[PDB]
């Protein structure tokens, strides 16, 4: 029930924004507040040829 | 044929191209965007609909309308290889 | 949030290509096909001759 990296850092007051690669998540946009996305980000499958 | 090119939406055109075998999206995407339930100023709905939404995102929700849809298609003609020859094309062979 | 991400771009009409009764008559011009078949037959009759 503790948060770490970005979400822990914005929640615990030790930051304004993350500003990253940040996938906005329902539990992370649950705890904060998240802007318009930007970029799409999906989830993907990586294969050799 | 009364216009020669149309500037639309990425969805509706390849729904359209996938239904209407007659027409192809050929220019490269540009000007990236969302479609999104639009509302009011100061309506509490706002995180509760974005929550859901989301929500439906991350689980088996969306696709599948997306599959049930607009991913249902019959025929789309897309193959880089040079065009198979058709009996309508050579005809005129069989006619000499 | 978005539920459907996509962008602008272009519809244009397939042409379908509509085969002429002549096309495989295209790669040579008639005129061609004529002095062509012209040389046939004068080769033919300088051979015997």
């Amino acid at each position: 029930n503790v948060w770490n990296g970005m979400i822990g850092e914005v929640v615990y007051q030790r930051a304004v924004m993350a500003v990253g690669s940040l996938t906005i998540n329902e539990e992370r946009s649950e705890v904060v507040d998240f802007s318009v996305p930007f970029v799409e980000t999906g989830i993907s499958v990586m294969v050799s040829r | 044929n009364k216009l020669h090119a149309f500037i639309w939406d990425s969805a509706v055109l390849e729904f359209e191209a996938s239904q209407k075998c007659d027409l192809v999206t050929t220019g490269e995407l540009f000007f990236r965007s969302g479609f999104g339930i639009g509302m009011r100023k100061d309506s509490p709905w706002k995180q509760n609909v974005s929550l859901s939404i989301l929500k439906s995102h991350e689980n088996g929700f969306m696709e599948d309308l997306d599959k049930t849809w607009v991913r249902y298609q019959e025929c789309d003609s897309r193959s880089n290889a040079p065009a198979t020859l058709t009996f309508e094309n050579m005809a005129g062979v069989f006619m000499l | 949030k978005p539920f459907k991400y996509q962008g602008l771009t272009i519809l244009v009409k397939k042409e379908i290509p509509r085969s002429t009764l002549d096309s495989f008559m295209q790669p040579f011009q008639s005129t061609l096909w004529l002095l062509v078949g012209l040389s046939v037959h004068v080769v033919a009759v300088m051979l015997y001759l």
